[PDB]
RNA sequence: CCCUUAAGCUUAGUUGCCAUCAUUAAGUUGGGCACUCUAAGUUGACUGCCGGUGACAAACCGGAGGAAGGUGGGGAUGACGUCAAAUCAUCAUGCCCCUUAUGAUUUGGGCUACACACGUGCUACAAUGGACAAUACAAAGGGCAGCGAAACCGCGAGGUCAAGCAAUCCCAUAAAGUUGUUCUCAGUUCGGAUUGUAGUCUGCAACUCGACUACAUGAAGCUGGAAUCGCUAGUAAUCGUAGAUCAGCA
């Protein structure tokens, strides 16, 4: 089933992992617990000076949080 | 028994157990001299035994990985020190008048964006 | 000394030290060693009487010419002398190559700085 | 001579990364419609008190929270205003559905409406000073740790104009963790094109 | 053009690649990106206050 | 360059083969430098220039690996 | 650098030569940062020196430093009202740390074809006096051994 | 102060790191343990009286110090105002102008190419050094239009673009310090400049409208003027996997 987890903040994907685990925990299954993954990032650099000014440039990018979870008990107890 | 053979320096870690009985440090099914390129200092990576007054104490079953080779070594300045410190718990109050038991000296920094090479920036043509 | 014109130097290996004489040299010289027992010996003045005969009868039978085709330069120029390229728009116009004729340094066509 | 945007730094850290969603596959064109719907309460609503906006869509389940400005005068009667607002929103294909409402208060508490509001009542040949200082007091009378409002572009009645910034002491910007905020006033009338500056502590 | 070179680009000048990316609501041809479909000073306003997510100004 | 489709023009070489009825030579006039050529070129100029006219060009067994007006003057030294 | 008092900041360790001066000169001769290359030049090129030059460079390393290191220096130091230089006392970090580069600037001097053998030929006709390595030391050290100057200065 | 690395409780202790199990070509199949920061939500720190007093006027020194020098490198942080400049030209401008030409179609042409004198970023100017070769390490973009494995076309400006498809997982010789084939100081097997042959592949068309190149044309060259280049740790010496930008190429 290799269900996925994907985000951009460091508080919206821990919730993803934890809360799908719990949704499966609230009812009977030997479903899997929290399996966190590292914090990845998505860069984007570009000149800001309206003219030909450069080298006064500060790093500018974003953080793409990507987690993963397994559902290790397919059940009619807590599936959807 | 010596567990927690650990200790890292310059983005290149290893984990080096220590075995009760004799002593022979052995990374990646090789020796302290036949995995590092030539770098005549195979006995140096184990001077954490020659600042120790005894060297052949505990066999390893070590492992490696990393990016280069210079950072790969000189961390095992702890590959003995960490597990060795742990099993021999005498090793904090008698192991620093040489400078072994814990050291963790330097590491890396950010390649500056727009500059030639971090510290190196656009040079001046003339004036 | 014998392969084409003369080539004198010693103490070195004959395998690629052919670079002097036009068309071919060193690189191809050590890559064209397609004969019966011809090879670099580091004794350019020894060990050689008849081997050169066969490994030269090739160079005459090597219809790909070398020096003999030094003139394919001149003759491909001859085709182009209608102001086209490499002879008219590169020799009759007195310009440089690299298609940076002049933004960097240039000694071979313009030898005067 | 630089105090850069804290609209542009204090995001996610305390005030949170506003634009919200991932989308597994549709990446460029669910945003090809987002500026036009997120800025739809400032373009088809005529830049009216919008304090901040948002986008939220995966799962093909869009909703978007919004102040709805100061509500009641735009809404009116029985709700036959915002139904046509939704008529104007989704009918692209299904774009910007269910754009909900939590009401907002105190026009003179927060810089966002104040910005284009004081891009309005200075330039009317009235001693723009007399009203500059007016909404300066009215929003430094509440009790925030100040609002430093000042006109930077084209004061006066004579030709050659400067950036005279008439601020009032203290309104921080270097409380890196807390939020300081810039809501801007890009307007004009009869005379050139004007510039004003605003900085609040909440 | 710039204020009239919008259709020429994002209409079909009849080859695969004669579309050269330009800021969505602008005309600047240099400094652009497809999956952002915009530019430098025709795009920046967004990651101020959050209209683009997870964009911290520094500290990778 | 490549093999497999020298890029004989559709319009241009149509103008040739159907204007190559007789020996009458009306060659290009095309002020265009993009063509590609056959063995059946028959005595005529080209116009491989666009200043304010149309430029006579090489006709007989000219440059043989090319697909354009390689010999056509527009400028020189000064 | 408002302050100063900086040391060598290194615990000179050696491989299998047992010395504290054969590890502080391995980085000076280290051509374009070559550890093993210089390590093989200090265990096979510095050990075969006797075969080529004459004597080995193992315990004769003190004769290639003590019999070449100068004392009086040449640094401008205004004092009183004129303009005369004053020599600094040859200290361990200002005589052995700077007086041990007699193998990097002299490696490209010996004109004996083989540069590797020319680098090992720096121990011959240089360990004593009147050589090609102490020729620049006699034009410096011997310049203030009799002509005394200010003694109540700061340096 | 929130953050980039940091003994760390750990935790993803599955694709993770491999003492415990030898079921481990990167399909870390594995315990679904760890063995340890490690894969961050990083968490600590600090003048900490400090061992001292300056005779005291606070501080700071340092006894070695918590795993990181006195704010933890310190990332981000940017006094008034000087600067008629930074934009009328990539952007938005108050301002008036050619108006079947200054726009305009592809273009002829052209911000590379002369008749020259200087600024440019490194590889130039052999006795551990090329044309040349068996060939250790992966960082980190990636990739829904991409990279090519172990094997490999190794002649480049890649290709079948075939298999794992966000820690991994593809560019894998990444280039050197690892044995160093090869050319004993003649412009000499150092050369990739022109007088030469021209080429990897994606173009609606290389004559003046870039390349670097291998087929190797063997030139600039042998330490430096009135005229020039990193600097107390891995930053640079040298390159380095590649490519954002985009149908060629840093």
């Amino acid at each position: 089933i290799r269900i996925r987890l994907k985000a951009y903040d460091h508080r919206v994907i821990d919730q993803s992992a934890e809360k799908i685990v719990e949704t499966a925990k609230r009812s009977g299954a030997d479903v899997s617990g929290p399996i966190p993954l590292p914090t990845e990032k998505s860069v984007y650099t570009i000149i800001r000076a309206v003219h030909k000014y450069k080298d006064s440039r500060e790093q500018f990018e974003q953080r793409t949080h990507k987690r993963l979870i397994d559902i290790v008990n397919p059940t009619p107890k807590t599936v959807d | 028994v010596e567990y927690r053979g650990t200790g890292r320096r310059k983005n290149s870690v290893a984990r080096v157990r220590l075995v009760p009985g004799e002593g022979n440090i052995t990374v990646n099914n090789r020796d302290v001299r036949e995995y590092l390129p030539f770098e005549s200092l195979i006995l140096d990576l184990n001077q954490p035994f020659d600042v120790t007054e005894t060297k052949g104490n505990y066999d390893v079953l070590v492992n490696v990985h990393g990016g280069g080779f210079t950072g790969q070594a000189q961390a095992i300045r702890h590959g003995i020190a960490r597990a060795l410190l742990e099993a021999d718990p005498e090793y904090r109050g008698s192991l620093k008048r040489a400078g072994l038991l814990t050291r963790d000296p330097r590491m890396k920094e950010r390649k500056k964006p727009g500059l030639k090479a971090a510290r190196r920036s656009p040079q001046f043509s003339k004036r | 000394a014998r392969i084409a014109g003369v080539d004198i130097p010693r103490e070195k290996r004959v395998v690629i030290s052919l670079t002097y004489i036009y068309g071919i040299g060193t690189s191809t010289a050590q890559k064209i060693l397609e004969e019966a027992n011809v090879s670099a010996d580091t004794r350019v003045k020894d060990l050689t009487d008849d081997e050169l005969g066969r490994i030269r009868e090739v160079v005459d039978g090597y219809k790909v010419e070398g020096d003999l085709r030094r003139e394919t330069n001149l003759n491909i120029k001859r085709l182009m002398e209608i102001s086209s390229y490499r002879g008219i728009r590169h020799r009759r116009g007195l310009p440089v190559r690299g298609q940076k004729t002049k933004n960097n340094a240039r000694t071979r066509k313009g030898p005067v700085k | 001579g630089q105090k850069i945007n804290p609209i542009g730094l204090r995001v996610g850290i305390i005030r949170d990364w506003e634009a919200k969603w991932y989308a597994e596959k549709d990446f460029a064109s669910l945003l090809h419609e987002d500026l036009k719907i997120r800025k739809f309460i400032d373009n088809e609503l005529k830049e009216a008190s919008v304090s901040h906006v948002e986008i939220e869509r995966a799962a093909n389940r869009i909703n978007i929270a919004i102040h709805t400005g100061k509500p009641g005068m735009v809404i009116g009667k029985g709700g036959s205003e915002i139904e046509k607002l939704r008529n104007k929103l989704n009918a692209l294909t299904d774009k910007k559905v269910h754009i909900n409402v939590i009401e907002i208060k105190k026009v003179d508490l927060d810089a966002r409406l104040v910005a284009e509001n004081i891009a309005r009542q200075l330039e009317n040949r009235a001693s723009f000073r007399r009203v500059q200082k007016q909404a300066i007091t009215r929003a430094m009378k509440l009790g925030a740790k100040g609002i430093k409002t000042q006109v930077s572009g084209r004061l006066g009645g004579a030709d050659i104009a400067r950036a005279e910034q008439y601020s009032e002491g203290t309104v921080p910007l270097h409380t890196l963790r807390a939020d300081i905020d810039y809501a801007h006033a890009e307007a004009d009338t009869t005379y050139g094109k004007l510039g004003v500056k605003v900085w609040i502590y909440r | 053009a710039k204020t009239s070179m919008v259709a020429k680009q994002q209409k079909k000048q009849k080859y695969a690649v004669r579309e050269y990316t330009r800021c969505e609501r602008c005309g600047r041809p240099h400094s652009v990106y497809r999956k952002f479909k915009l530019c430098r000073i025709c795009f920046r306003e967004l990651a101020y206050k959050g209209q683009i997510p997870g964009v911290r100004k520094a500290s990778w | 360059s490549i093999k497999k489709g020298p890029f004989v023009d559709e319009h241009l070489m149509k103008k040739v083969e159907a204007q190559e009825g007789s020996e009458k030579k009306q060659v290009i006039k095309t002020w265009s430098r993009r063509s590609t050529i056959f063995p059946n070129f028959i005595g005529h100029t080209f116009a491989v220039y666009d200043g304010r006219k149309h430029v006579p060009v090489y006709v007989t067994e000219d440059m043989v690996g090319h697909k354009l007006g390689e010999f056509a003057p527009t400028r020189t030294f000064k | 650098p408002r302050k100063g008092s900086v040391p060598k900041r290194d615990v000179l360790p050696d491989p299998i030569h047992n010395s504290k001066l054969v590890t502080k000169l391995i980085n000076k001769i280290m051509l374009d940062g070559k550890r093993g290359t210089a390590q093989r030049i200090l265990y096979s090129a510095f050990d075969l020196v006797e075969q080529r030059s004459g004597r080995d460079a193992l315990e004769v390393f003190e004769e290639a430093i003590n019999n070449i290191m100068p004392v009086l220096e040449v640094k401008a130091r205004r004092v009183g009202g004129s303009n005369y230089q004053v020599p600094v006392e040859v200290r361990p970090e200002r005589r052995t740390t700077l007086g041990l580069r007699w193998l990097v600037n002299y490696a490209r001097l010996r004109g004996e074809k083989t540069m590797e053998d020319r680098l090992a030929n720096e121990i011959l006709d240089a360990a004593n006096n009147t050589g090609g390595a102490v020729k620049k030391r006699e034009d410096t050290h011997k310049m203030a051994e009799a002509n005394k100057a200010f003694a109540h200065y700061r340096w």
